[PDB]
């Protein structure tokens, strides 16, 4: 669950573009070393 | 012939091991302990606020 | 949790472009070194 | 021979792991020493701000 949603806010506008721008700047390396 | 020729170049590859890992291993203490040492040059948190 | 879400505011516008640009500046490194 | 040979370039590399070592240790040293006497001789903050 690092694609958020983105916001922001602004308002403003604007265009073309966008925004931021920024490229640049410084860076640380260079610064450281140095 | 090949059993002989066998353990030699394996005794040689097990001896020039802990070669390639006391090297690979000295070496990586030496960036670390410099690393330690560029650290702690500058604040613990200077490295953050320069980030 | 890098990616907010850015827021920015503004318003304003535009256009084209864008814005922031810046880029530049300075850085450091350089400052530092310087 | 092969025996005797394989001893002989390693024994060597041996003496010249620590050599290594030895070099890449000071150097790494010196480098770290002559970077905290940098930081030390501008404001622990000046590098900050210069940040």
């Amino acid at each position: 669950v690092a694609g958020p949603e983105m916001q922001v806010k602004l308002l403003q506008s604007l265009g073309l573009k966008s925004t931021l721008i920024t490229d640049g700047s410084s860076p640380i390396n260079l610064f450281s070393t140095a | 012939r090949v059993k002989k020729v066998r353990e030699m170049e394996l005794i040689y590859a097990r001896a020039q091991l802990e070669l390639e890992v006391s090297k690979a291993q000295q070496l990586a203490n030496v960036e670390a302990k410099k690393f330690k040492e560029m650290t702690e040059a500058l604040g613990p948190g200077t490295i953050r606020d320069l980030a």
